[PDB]
RNA sequence: GGCCGCUUAGCACAGUGGCAGUGCACCACUCUCGUAAAGUGGGGGUCGCGAGUUCGAUUCUCGCAGUGGCCUC
């Protein structure tokens, strides 16, 4: 066996950042699979319930409410994972490349594989800057593949903003029309 | 005893130029903007400026980085109506942009474009004080009583310079990490990949904190932090804002503001903070 | 009383006989972890002030107005 990527699973992980973007949180979505279900034989859309199911941990970017500057989904999901029970050798695919917060503590916990559909310049562990393999002992690392449905990833992502925001500054915010 | 942490760099050179010299002020006003017109400055030579006088008398750059064009030379002198000799000369290649000693180090042999750069304020002699009261308070009686040879032994406070430099929250024993895990033991100390890891860790003495004054994002506070920030605190330290970083002990197995990379100088992020070390 | 320095846009500070500048900013604009950040461009000035010198003075020359350091009372 291996590890693939499966559509059903990063069509979850979109459709949960639209979920989070009605609520208004910043669009990002991580859905935490089992780690022996993203193999090849899942790779098709049948079972969509079953495959649905499979899923295990999803989390949305809960800062805005929680008032944490410094919990993105994958720090949420993982919290989850934690909660309904480890070395989190489960697979997690996200909708924007980790951040450098992210790449660092997947890489704390052994994570098998990490993969993003689109790259975030701003804040990104897998892009810009790499924490992807760069941690030297003594054998710690993980892997993050390029980009898979980044269209949807930056259109949600866009979104946000042309809405505006509410808790603001009335001189620090932006009347934008 | 502070040691500010900056970005390494390494020391300008110099590159082949021609020069020439000029006696009446008239022809170098005439000069300049002929030299414009036909000659502009390269986008990586325009760090310099062409206004220069003679040591012993005004003598003039014409041409950076190479030859003079003949053309160019010949229009020149056409202009001043006379022979034009050159003399070779040195021009820098590598641009400076955090340090004003280092910025007039090299002004004996050409000037910069690029004004003196902005020097950062270097603190305050009371707020040296405040600092090491601190350190003697707070957060090494922390690193005394949190490690015997099970916890790890890391502490961060953040600190409010606003109130005479109170301690708004500190992290506790409750806080820390333990040793035989190796989740959270990758980023602070040597050979944590040997072990296995029981649990899973999410949240280091440095993350604690800031999630405790919630109670915008800790905007202008500042942390004093013993060991070294690893790599993930770093974003905690980048995306929850923070004025100053004080670490005393550094991290050469991992650490966003030491060893691995300087995390708060990197370019493309938001907010560019600024890392003391205090031993 | 004396002596030394200093005055430049809303602000803070350069700079020099011939173009009047740079950081913060009243503000505007562009984007992929709120866009409450960071990059980017525009406008903002009696360079005490007067007299003199110079084809030409913020600069140079003198005086005067102001503040600051030391000294004298
Ligand atoms: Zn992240
Ligand atoms: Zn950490």
């Amino acid at each position: 066996e291996s590890v693939v990527y499966c559509d059903v699973f990063m069509q979850a992980a979109l459709k949960e950042a639209t979920c989070a973007l009605e609520e208004g949180e910043v669009p990002v979505g991580c859905v935490l699979v089992k780690a022996d279900s993203s193999t090849a034989a899942q790779a098709q859309a049948g079972d969509d319930l079953a495959l649905q199911k499979l899923i295990v941990a999803r989390g949305r970017n809960a800062t805005n409410r929680k008032g944490h500057g410094l919990a993105h989904a994958e720090f949420v999901a993982v919290e989850e994972l934690l909660r309904q029970a480890d070395l989190a050798d489960y697979v997690l695919y996200v909708v924007v490349e980790p951040c450098i917060m992210c790449a660092a503590m997947l890489l704390y916990n052994r994570v098998r594989k990490v993969y993003f559909g689109c790259t975030n310049p701003r804040f990104g562990g897998n892009g810009t800057v790499l924490s992807v393999h760069n941690s030297y002992k003594g054998l710690i690392g993980y892997e993050s593949c390029g980009g898979y449905r980044a269209e949807e990833a930056v259109v949600l992502l866009q979104q946000f903003y042309r809405r505006e925001n509410t808790n603001a500054p009335l001189g620090k915010r932006k009347r934008k029309d | 005893s502070m040691e500010e942490v900056v970005v390494p760099e390494e020391p300008p050179k110099l590159v082949s130029a021609l020069a020439t010299y000029v006696q009446q002020e008239r022809l170098c006003t005439m000069f300049l903007s002929i030299a414009n017109k036909l000659l502009p400055l390269k986008p990586h030579a325009c760090h310099l400026k062409r206004i220069r006088r003679s040591s012993a008398v005004l003598e003039l750059l014409l041409s950076v980085g190479g030859p003079v064009d003949s053309s160019a030379l010949k229009e020149l002198e056409s202009a001043a109506d006379t022979t034009v000799a050159v003399h070779r000369v040195w021009v820098p290649d590598r641009a400076p942009r955090s340090s004003a000693e280092e910025w007039t180090k090299w002004c004996q042999i050409w000037p910069f474009a690029t004004p003196k750069p902005r020097v950062p304020t270097q603190l305050s002699e009371c707020e040296v004080g405040s600092i090491q009261r601190i350190f003697r308070t707070v957060v090494m009686p922390l690193a005394k009583r949190l490690r015997t040879d099970e916890t790890l032994g890391i502490a961060a406070v953040l600190v409010d310079p606003s109130d005479g430099y109170r301690v708004l929250v500190s992290s506790g024993e409750e806080h820390a990490l333990k040793r035989g895990n190796s989740a959270a033991c990758l980023g602070y100390v040597s050979n944590s990949g040997c072990r296995k890891s029981n649990r899973v860790v999410l949240d280091h003495p440095v993350t604690f904190v800031l999630k405790e004054v919630t109670r915008y994002l800790a905007n202008g506070m500042d942390m004093f932090v013993s060991h070294e920030p690893c790599v993930m605190c770093s974003m905690a330290l980048v995306h929850s804002r923070v004025r100053r970083v004080f670490y005393c002990f550094p991290n050469p197995v991992h650490g966003g503001l030491g060893s691995t990379v300087s995390i708060h100088a990197i370019q493309e992020l938001n907010h560019h903070f600024r890392v003391f070390r205090c031993d």
